[PDB]
Formats: C-alpha cells, sequence, structure tokens
RNA sequence: GAAAAGAACCGUGAAUAACGGAGUGAAAUAGAUCCUGAAACCAUACGCUUACAAGCGGUCGGAGCCCUUUCGUGGGGUGACG
RNA sequence: AUGGAUAAUAAUCGGGCAUAAGCAUAUUACCGAAGCUAUGGAUUUGCAAGUUUGCAAGUGGUAGGGGAGCAUUCUAACAGGGUUGAAGGUUUUUCGUAAGGAGGGCUGGACUGGUUAGAAAAGAAAAUGUAGGCAUAAGUAACGAUAAUGCGGGCGAGAAAC
C-alpha cells in the first residue's frame, strides 16, 4: 500500500526548528538555514564545555593571586607553601574565600606562612 | 495459544528494516554500498563470469 | 558558623540550614547522612583551618530526593565525511538539606 | 534547573569601588612603568576582579615629561602613522614626538598593553597623563602610590 | 468547544467601530506611504491630510475614513460626534490576490507582470 | 451548507466597488477565491535593547530591565560587557 | 658582537616594549591538553551467580562489515476511545541513548487507534532535479520613431488624452 510520512515529516523538523529561536534573519524560520545553524550550534555547545572548566580555573587563579599579593606574596609561592603544608583546598574555595572572607584568607596565609 | 499471542522461535525472524541509502546514521548511506566512482559503482553493473 | 566539606568528590560552602545538590548518593530518600570530611570551619569568630579531615568536625544532612538534571545534547560531527551523532544525557543528582555542623 | 548550588560570584557595576591613584614617573623606564600602570588600570590587585567588568582605578601620571629610555631609543625609536593615501606612511621619532605633548609617549606606551576591546577602549578614558607636575582634577582627593610596592 | 458559544463570545464588535476596504486595485507599498501620515492623527487632521495629499492612493482612502466615522455614529447613536474627539487608533494595509499577465520581451521571451491589490483596515477609537 | 434558507431592508459612498448593521444557520473568522486550512512571504500593537563601533551572526559566562510563580541554589523574554 | 646593496599597496620579535623582559649553565615554585587521577552514569566482549548483578580488558574514525530498534500506510485476532468533541493545525509540560512516546489549553467538527504477528509505493538538504506559491534586485529599467500642442464650452462624482 501507498505510505506517505506527511505529518511526521514536518513534525520532525518543527522540533529541530523550535530551538533556533532568537536567531538573526532567516535562521529562525527557513528550514534549510535553521537546520544548518542548529547543528553548528550543537557542535559549538559540545565544545566550550571543556573550555568552561579551564576558563573558570584561570579566574580563580587570578583572584587568588590578587588576594595573595595584598600580603606581600605571589601566587606561585603561596600555592607552593600551601601544597607543601597539608591543606588540600581547591582554587574555587580559595578564590571564594579571597573574595568574600578576607579574614579567613589572611588567616590561611598566616598559617601557611 | 491464540491468534493474538503468536510468537515464532527465537532466532527465526530478523530485522527486515535494513534498506541501503537511507541517510548517514543507519550505516549504508550516501555512496550506498559501492564505494566511490568506478565501473563497479554504476547502475546496471554485472560481473562477467569468465 | 560555616564550613567547607568534600561530600562526594567536590567541596562546598555548607551552612547550617542550606540545601545542596550533590552527586547520586547510595542512600535511601529521607535518611540521615554524616560527612566527616570537613576541611575548614569558621564559627563567626575564629577559622580553625587544619590538616584535611579534621578529627572532631562532622556535617550532618538529610536526603530529600534523588533527581536528574536538565538534559544536555552531546552532538559530534565531522564535516565532508558524513559522520555525525547526537545523544541526550542527564545527570543523576541527590538533594540534601543540612541539619547541623558538629565541631570537635 | 540551576543544579550548581555553589557559584563563583562576579562583581557588578554597582559593587565596584574606583580609586584615583596618582603615579610619579620621575625615575622610571617607559615600559617598566607602563606595564604596572596598565595592570592597575585593568584592575588585578583586587580579589574581586571580573574580566568583563570595568574594575580597577583611575591612574594619573604626574611626571610624564621626566620619563627616560634606556639605550639610544630616544633617538632610534620610530612611530609609523600611515594615513591611507598612496605613499602616506609617515615616520616620527622618540625625540621629535616628545617635543610636542610629551604625554604621548606614556599614552601610546599604555595603549597597547590593554585588551584592545570595547572594554579596553573604555579603560583608556580612565588614564590621565599630565605633562606637568600638578593635575587639574582637584576635588577628588587622589592618593599617591609608589609602583615599587606592588 | 461549542462554536455558537465561541462566536457569541467573539461578537464583541458592538462597541469597536471599524471599516474595511477589500480588493482595491492598488499596490500595498504605495498605500503604506499615505497610511503612515494618517496613523495616530485626529479624525479631522487625517481627513485634511488625505484630501490634500499629492497621491492617487488617497482619493479612495479619504472616504473609507468617512465610512468609519459613519459606522461610529451608527454604533454610538446616543451622543454627538465632536465631543468624543475621534482619532485613528490603528490602520493596516495588507496584500491581496494579484493578477498575472505577460509582456513580450525582445528576442522571443516573455516577462511576467503582477497587477497587485491591497486590503485596508481602519479603527477609530475615542478620547472621551 | 443537513436543506440555499445564497444576505429582504437601512446607512457611508457617485456607485448593484467595498464595508458596517439587520434577518438564515449550530456556525457568515461556513458569504459563493465559500470544509479544516500550515510554510515561504507581506504588515500592525506591545516588552527589552540599539547612533565610538569591524568579520559563518553562534556557543560558554554575565549585570540591568519586564511577566509568572508550588515561592524557588523556579520558569519565560530581551540582553550592556568578556 | 661588527661590515659585507637592496623591489616595487605600509610596516613588523605576533604587538606594546625590554639594556634585561637578550644570551650560556645550574636550582626551586608555579601555569599549562579532551593525557592521568577523583565523583556520578551509560555501553561492548570474556568469566560466575541467576533469570539483572560482580570482576577484567575496552568504547576517535572515512571506504566498508555486523547487531539491536523508531516513525509511516494497510491487514488478521483480542481489547477500546469519540459530537460530554476524532483526525488535522498552534502553543506548553514530561519521559527515553536517539529515532520518538504520553498529557494540557486554543482552532477543528467526524472518525480513530492499543497489544502480538505480517506486508511494503516504508523516512530528503543538495541530482545547473520537477510542479505550484512567494520574495530579492526595486518602486529600479521601461511606458515602443524628437510630427506638437494651447485655450474656452458639454456630459459627468471624477477630464493633460472623450
Amino acid at each position: 500500500p501507498r505510505s506517505v510520512n506527511s505529518v511526521a515529516k514536518r513534525a520532525r523538523r518543527k522540533k529541530i526548528m523550535k530551538q533556533a529561536k532568537g536567531f538573526f534573519g532567516r535562521r529562525k524560520n527557513v528550514w534549510t538555514v535553521a537546520k544548518n545553524a542548529v547543528e553548528k550550534a550543537m557542535s559549538y555547545a559540545y565544545r566550550d564545555r571543556k573550555q568552561n572548566k579551564r576558563n573558570f580555573r584561570s579566574l580563580w587563579i587570578q583572584r587568588i593571586n590578587a588576594g595573595a599579593r595584598l600580603e606581600g606574596m605571589s601566587y606561585s609561592q603561596f600555592m607552593g607553601k600551601v601544597k607543601a603544608n597539608g591543606i588540600e583546598l581547591n582554587r574555587k574555595v580559595l578564590a571564594d574565600l579571597a573574595m568574600n572572607h578576607p579574614e579567613a584568607f589572611k588567616a590561611i596565609l598566616n598559617k601557611v606562612k | 495459544m491464540n491468534l493474538s499471542n503468536l510468537q515464532p522461535a527465537e532466532g527465526s525472524t530478523h530485522n527486515q528494516n535494513k534498506r541501503v541509502g537511507r541517510g548517514e546514521g543507519s550505516g549504508k548511506g550516501g555512496t550506498a554500498a559501492r564505494g566511490h566512482k568506478g565501473a563497479k559503482s554504476r547502475s546496471g553493473y554485472s560481473k562477467k563470469i569468465g | 558558623m560555616y564550613a567547607i566539606v568534600e561530600i562526594a568528590g567536590q567541596q562546598f560552602k555548607v551552612s547550617k540550614d542550606l540545601k545542596v545538590y550533590v552527586h547520586r548518593l547510595a542512600n535511601e530518600e529521607g535518611s540521615k547522612v554524616s560527612f566527616d570530611k570537613v576541611l575548614l570551619l569558621d564559627d563567626n569568630g575564629n577559622v580553625t583551618l587544619g590538616a584535611p579531615a579534621i578529627e572532631g568536625a562532622s556535617v550532618e544532612a538529610k536526603v530529600l530526593q534523588h533527581l536528574k538534571g536538565d538534559k544536555v545534547i552531546v552532538f559530534k560531527k565531522k564535516r565532508r565525511k558524513g559522520y555525525k551523532k547526537r545523544n541526550g544525557h542527564r545527570q543523576y543528582l541527590t538533594q540534601i538539606v543540612i541539619e547541623g555542623i558538629t565541631a570537635a | 534547573m540551576d543544579a550548581l548550588s555553589y557559584k563563583t560570584i562576579s562583581a557588578s557595576k554597582a559593587t565596584v569601588t574606583k580609586e584615583w591613584i596618582v603615579v610619579d614617573a620621575e625615575g622610571h623606564n617607559l615600559g617598566r612603568l607602563a606595564s604596572k600602570v596598565a595592570m592597575i588600570l585593568r584592575g588585578k590587585y583586587k580579589p574581586s576582579y571580573t574580566p568583563h567588568v570595568d574594575c580597577g582605578d583611575n591612574v594619573i601620571v604626574i611626571n610624564s615629561e621626566k620619563i627616560n629610555l634606556t639605550g639610544t631609543k630616544l633617538n632610534d625609536k620610530i612611530y609609523m602613522r600611515h594615513t591611507g593615501y598612496p605613499g602616506g606612511q609617515r615616520t616620527l621619532t622618540a625625540k621629535v614626538l616628545q617635543s610636542k605633548n610629551p604625554a604621548l609617549l606614556v599614552e601610546k606606551a599604555v595603549k597597547g598593553m590593554l585588551p584592545k576591546n570595547k572594554l579596553g577602549a573604555e579603560l583608556f578614558r580612565n588614564l590621565n597623563v599630565v605633562v606637568g607636575s600638578e593635575h587639574t582634577h582637584g576635588a577628588q582627593k587622589p592618593r599617591t602610590v609608589n609602583l615599587n610596592d606592588l | 468547544r461549542k462554536r455558537e458559544t465561541a462566536d457569541a463570545r467573539k461578537e464583541a464588535n458592538k462597541s469597536i467601530a471599524f471599516a474595511k476596504l477589500n480588493n482595491c486595485p492598488t499596490s500595498p507599498r504605495k498605500m503604506r506611504l499615505v497610511a503612515d501620515l494618517v496613523r495616530g492623527q485626529k479624525v479631522e487632521r487625517a481627513l485634511n491630510i488625505l484630501r490634500f495629499s499629492s497621491k492617487e492612493a488617497s482619493r479612495k482612502l479619504e472616504k473609507l475614513l468617512l465610512s468609519a466615522i459613519n459606522n461610529w455614529e451608527q454604533k454610538n447613536s446616543e451622543g454627538n460626534l465632536e465631543e468624543a474627539g475621534l482619532f485613528v487608533k490603528e490602520i493596516r494595509v495588507d496584500g491581496g490576490m494579484m493578477l498575472k499577465r505577460l509582456r513580450p520581451a525582445p528576442q522571443g521571451r516573455a516577462h511576467r507582470i503582477r497587477k497587485r491589490s491591497n486590503h485596508v483596515t481602519i479603527v477609530l477609537g475615542a478620547i472621551n
């Protein structure tokens, strides 16, 4: 018998086009331009997930360096004396302390120094 | 038991959905199963036996 | 009084009455859990920073629910080769509510 | 569903506090002073630095006329200023450029160590390069900072 | 849903006074030029603008506004017209079904010519 | 449209061009281009942004401002800046 | 280290610039990848318990080879739904490794479809592919012999052309 996939043919592309919502120009309504943009958007989203984990560590390191240079120190020497002291606090918590709790940060610095 | 519980022996039925040239993702797609250009990839090719 | 505790594989900013999202724990829903892995405490007047896994410190929590995060689409594709694949992925998580930070 | 529960707080425009640092450039090398000036202007000595916010201080260099270069750079440093017309590549010298508005030396030294963005063009407006020994800001109460204490 | 109930609920046009001009043999891009000068103006300033406009698309647009005014007067029978202070709330110029003809171009080819139409809609609203 | 019961009559309009009413119907946004009627395409209203800023226009971070709310380390829209 | 000519759109340590921020040796700390590890989860073979679990080794991929499946149209049995609103169209929530499934509001006003088994006109993004509809160029080219028009009356709502 004659089988035509007419309803699901468009129901499949509606779902792929609904996530191209907010795109400039015809990248949001035209099918062959939206499909080429949604796949590239998903390709960009697969990566940048490995980069979000190394772009935040850079910010943490910069904030730790800034908070440690206020006490006449450097990030390299501070991290060396912290790692060779049995502390084991990650850079996220260390930067959160350097930003929000300067008293706790300077206490850690004076204890490891 | 009934006409609504028919079940053949395990291993007698197979996929029956395998069609060649149905998009990348089902295996055989694009250059369906004949590789790239050549005489063995043209429509109507037959192997001369002798 | 706030402490930092490594619960599953990561450190937090555990407070006295906080709700945390951690990885999937092997504990039934509505049960009590204790973590003796406090790395730093501060009871508003003194920071008792010491070696990891302070002896007497321990954070107690209660398991609220086991849920799953928002689905992320992992899409891989190589141009001009015809290779592509997309898969959905959720993350198993467990919500906990803190109900005490026993010091010493 | 915001399943993080522990985020890194970034500073906003309503929380930053800009200072009015004054820097004496009497005894200092051009690049050696410009590096620290650019770092202060960007803002990296505060443990609240967000890379996308205009944090930092405002720097007032108050002795730019008294800056010095090490080798024969005052006589062998060239600045290219192509105009856009055929055969319009003009070349200046470090000795001729400081004869008119000596602040241009420090200005062009600092501009180049900046992120080269909209944030980085907005940071250059916070730098005040005075040729004399006294600025014209007045009712701002600026504090002097020695670059050898950083 | 009950279609009679939906229609009785949507028949709220007993208050709003509007007018339509369908199947006008004029292009929409040339009437959207004169609609912008009328959109938002008072009901008499709009009439003056349409009467003294140097466009052929205003001779039939100046009487659509009069028909809209007459419809407003019909709907609001109890009350005068100058105390209300009518204006032009909304005015939209849409497209229409176009005719297709052929023009013989040089060297034995034919080009297409589309005689376009347009639909005009106007609502008045009152200040009171 | 089940069946023409296919809009008598009134008003604007030069007009039996069109429309607004009034009657038919369960429906007139079923009015003869007439069952439902999508997409491309063309417009109007509202909310957020945009006139010193260079490139496959997206992605990851990120204020501010608008709606909703089991009240939330809840949702939706726009998004200065990196 | 120094001299030993250089090519035609404005140039170069990537740039600022550096007399060390150059070079040679030695030392320490740190940064640094999808590498390794820490946590959670999924899957393929091999080995055991059973009727999914445990351990070990893995899990980039074109031509190509193998295994499990989804949707579509129809048919055979059992069991259903619908004018108290079916299919279809538009938004929203949720579930699954994905193809996809289920529920709610609005339009719509008569069909539809679960389980097992079967068949095939069984899935488009490209073929200077075909048919219909609609944009861009754009209110742009052009309005088809440079023999020529001006005024006053007439009909008429309306006249440069009657």
